[PDB]
């Protein structure tokens, strides 16, 4: 409710030239988000794969696959192709919200 | 004065004043005699323009291309190269002498031999791609530049001459767009220009038409999207009628799944059930003996192999280009690390070592498919921006490793 | 026209011809002519051609 | 700002011709076709088109004719006729 | 006329030439409604509104 | 137990809107500026 | 209503040409619209609203 009453605010404050600007980058934020977030299941499961190898739970194993990345970040060979992987990730993410962040400018006549 | 119906004129003994006014770049005349006089096929013979290739021929000109052969070697000017030495040493006797004006860069004579040719809009094209070519070989800024003006003059006179044919006529355009070479370069209209790179021709209406047709086949245009995926999840349903056709049940159908749309959108739909069934079984295999699931992730996996083998003999060099083809193909190469180590029942070690290169694997495939859906919801405007940008941040990544090594380092030390 | 083997072909002359042949086709008319391939005619046939 | 437009459709031109001179075979039974391919590859190895270019000439002469008159209705004083009076 | 280098002229010229010929043979502008038809059909806008 | 997923969804959505309200403002002169 | 029908009618894309000239003539029917409504404006304000 309290997020209901703050995009009131939101709309009610920028109800001018930049209000289609607003709108539009909103929509892509999200997709970002979302596409975020299709990330974060995979990387956890990996990570169950390389920590919980013996789990013969179906719930116990979705709820690790879910939310084991999301308490993490709310907290031999591996370490360079790990890192490389995380150098990809960070990149497709980070060309995903810049892109999102300048989507509407190109778009303007 | 001396062209007058009381002089009347005979037409056939002015090929000398012809090949004077030729030789001697007299555009204005050539037009006024080929207005009422000679046929200009009849007149071209091979000792003519053997003659005009190689007395007349400036040598700087020829240096210029032999740099240009040298360095910027490409499909058509090897043609016109092994052409030129030929005649220096289907006939298509007008597209010599079009190239032949075209390379000394006579305007006048080059646009009057174009009128004159029978297939215009593809000699446009190549003698843009010619100039262009010219022009990137950098031996004196002034030809180099006029080339240049002159390819660009002659992309936008083809662009308006398709243009309003498309105007004029829909199907016969179409058809034309796509006519096969006669032995002209070797290649139809559409690809000489993706060569050139003209971006006006390419930016048309008419040929984003035709593209948007072709990426949809055989099935109807502008039949909507929800309708298609519809009847490509219920296969059956398409044959009630839910989805038209540009233009027989087993026609119908072929047609349907042939489509490049439906057939990318099976493709993404069947890489989503890969993916899952490659998280279904990372958390379920048994070290010992492997189940019949991880044969068919093992056959899907054979089946990726071959369609990027496939891509390598398509593209060639040029494929390891892009950085996210060649990190589709070190992920492949990486899986079978994990199989091999699979093949070990003992050494538990190189067990637990595959089932992590698996595990490790999964991420990197989940990476491609987000990249593919990023690509495909950017196609648009912003696409270039997009891939652009995209290059810049890998770079300032890389940078930021060459940091932490030294950084990493100086710790060490302390 | 055209009688002698000789024609002149200037383009106000062509464009006045196709502008007349244009005419003759948007009324479905009928042209008479000589049929002699060299001259004038020649343009004609070319033009309905 | 003037090139924006042109420069997006070339690339989307690229992608889509690229993608579309693959072989558009749904991609689980993809193997078969260049399993066949392979044959060919192995077993193999081991008028209208003048009536087109006279309509494409014919439309060639309209737009000579089109530009060769603009340029004489562009001017907006007919000299001519002054000459004449 | 030589002057006359615009488009759309030949037909002009040829309606005009119709016109003069229908107008003193025949009926000779008997009734409206023949010479009417015939000026609509080269469409001479000029020479119907004078 | 099951409060992990909404609450999830719950913060993904007030991080979308923090998130397009800083852009907005840092954007904001470029569109009115003539 | 008419730059409504043109408009509706150019989504439709069997042929670019007539998709085209239905849009071109929508604008400029659509233009007209605007031109004589501020000019009704200037005229009259109780009357226009
Ligand atoms: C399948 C389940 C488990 C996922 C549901 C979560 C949703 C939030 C995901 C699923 C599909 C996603 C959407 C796929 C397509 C689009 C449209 C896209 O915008 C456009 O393509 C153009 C729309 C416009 O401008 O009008 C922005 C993201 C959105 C809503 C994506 C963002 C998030 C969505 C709705
Ligand atoms: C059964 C499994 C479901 C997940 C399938 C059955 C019907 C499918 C839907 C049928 C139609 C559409 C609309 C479709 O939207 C488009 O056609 C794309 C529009 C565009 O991008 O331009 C997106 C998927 C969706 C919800 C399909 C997604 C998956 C659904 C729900
Ligand atoms: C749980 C699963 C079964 C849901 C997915 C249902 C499918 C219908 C989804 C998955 C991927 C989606 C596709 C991703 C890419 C494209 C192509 C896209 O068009 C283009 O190729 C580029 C132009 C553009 O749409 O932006 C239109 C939607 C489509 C078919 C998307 C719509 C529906 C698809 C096939
Ligand atoms: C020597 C080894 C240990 C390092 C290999 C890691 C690579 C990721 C580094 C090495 C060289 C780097 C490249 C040097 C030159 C370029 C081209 C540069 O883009 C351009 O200069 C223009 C290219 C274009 O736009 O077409 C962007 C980064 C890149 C790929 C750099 C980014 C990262 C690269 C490939």
């Amino acid at each position: 409710f309290t997020l209901r009453l703050i995009h009131i605010f939101t709309v009610s404050r920028n109800l001018g030239p930049k209000i289609i600007m607003l709108q539009r980058m909103l929509i892509d934020v999200f997709f970002f988000l979302f596409l975020f977030a299709v990330w974060m299941v995979a990387f956890g499961v990996a990570r169950q794969g390389i920590l919980r190898q013996n789990e013969q739970r179906w719930r116990w194993i979705f709820r690790s696959v879910i939310y084991e990345p999301y308490l993490a970040m709310f907290g031999e060979w591996i370490t360079i192709p790990l890192v490389c992987i995380y150098m990809l990730s960070t990149n497709i993410l980070l060309v995903n919200l810049l892109v999102a962040m300048f989507g509407y400018t190109v778009g303007i006549v | 004065e001396i062209f007058t119906n009381d002089r009347r004129w005979e037409s056939a003994d002015l090929q000398e004043v012809m090949f004077t006014a030729l030789i001697k770049d007299r555009p204005k005349f050539v037009r006024l005699f080929l207005e009422n006089g000679l046929n200009l096929q009849k007149f071209l013979t091979n000792e003519v323009l053997t003659e005009l290739f190689s007395t007349h021929f400036s040598t700087l000109v020829y240096r210029n291309l032999q740099i240009a052969k040298n360095s910027y070697n490409d499909a058509l000017l090897t043609f016109v190269w092994k052409l030129v030495a030929n005649f220096r040493r289907t006939r298509h006797p007008l597209q010599a002498l079009f190239i032949w004006a075209i390379l000394q860069n006579k305007k006048e004579l080059s646009k009057v031999i174009w009128e004159q040719t029978k297939g215009c809009t593809l000699a446009a094209l190549g003698a843009s791609k010619l100039l262009k070519t010219l022009a990137k070989v950098k031996n004196d800024i002034n030809a180099a530049g006029e080339s240049e003006e002159l390819a660009n003059e002659y992309e936008t006179r083809a662009v308006e001459l398709f243009t309003e044919c498309y105007s004029n006529d829909e199907d016969l355009a179409e058809q034309l767009l796509v006519y096969s070479c006669e032995a002209w370069g070797g290649s139809n209209c559409l690809e000489l220009a993706v060569e050139a790179t003209d971006q006006h021709f390419i930016a048309q209406p008419g040929v984003q038409n035709f593209l948007s047709k072709q990426w949809y086949g055989e099935i109807s245009r502008d039949t909507k999207n929800w309708k298609i995926i519809l009847c490509l999840f219920i296969i059956p349903l398409v044959g009630c009628g839910l989805v038209s056709f540009r233009k027989k049940l087993l026609w119908y159908y072929v047609a349907f799944f042939t489509s490049p749309f439906v057939v990318f959108s099976w493709n993404v739909v069947f890489y989503i059930a890969f993916l899952l069934l490659f998280a279904y079984v990372l958390l379920m295999d048994f070290h010992s003996v492997p189940h019949t699931p991880e044969l068919i992730l093992y056959a899907l996996v054979f089946v990726l192999f071959c369609d990027e083998v496939r891509q390598w003999y398509m593209n060639g060099v040029n494929y390891f280009t892009d950085l996210w083809n060649v990190m589709d193909t070190l992920g492949l190469f990486y899986f079978i690390a994990g199989i091999v180590f699979r093949l070990h029942s003992s050494n538990k070690s190189s067990l637990y070592s595959g089932r992590v290169i698996f595990c490790l694997d999964y991420i990197i495939f989940t990476l491609r498919l987000i990249h593919i859906f990023t690509v495909s919801r950017n196609l648009g405007p912003k696409i270039i921006m997009l891939q652009r940008m995209l290059i810049d941040v890998f770079f300032f990544l890389f940078l930021f490793a060459v940091w932490m090594v030294a950084f990493g380092v100086a710790r060490q030390g302390i | 026209t055209g009688g002698a083997k000789n024609f002149a072909l200037k383009p106000r002359m062509r464009k006045i011809f196709s502008r007349l042949i244009y005419i003759a086709q948007s009324k479905g008319a009928w042209i008479l002519t000589g049929g002699t391939h060299y001259g004038l005619m020649k343009y004609i046939g070319e033009v309905v051609r | 700002q003037e090139n924006n437009d042109q420069v997006w459709k070339f690339q989307r031109y690229f992608l889509v011709q690229e993608y579309c001179n693959r072989l558009n075979i749904p991609f689980p039974f993809v193997v078969f076709a260049y399993f066949y391919m392979v044959v060919k590859k192995c077993f193999k190895c081991c008028n209208e088109d003048n009536e087109t270019l006279a309509w494409e000439g014919v439309m060639k002469e309209n737009y000579l004719v089109k530009i060769n008159t603009k340029a004489n209705d562009n001017s907006e004083e007919m000299r001519h006729r002054f000459r004449q009076l | 006329k030589m002057e006359e280098a615009g488009d759309e002229i030949v037909s002009n010229a040829i309606s005009y030439a119709l016109y003069k010929a229908f107008s003193t043979n025949e009926q000779d502008k008997d009734n409206w409604n023949g010479q009417l038809k015939l000026l609509l059909e080269w469409n001479q806008l000029d020479l119907a509104s004078d």
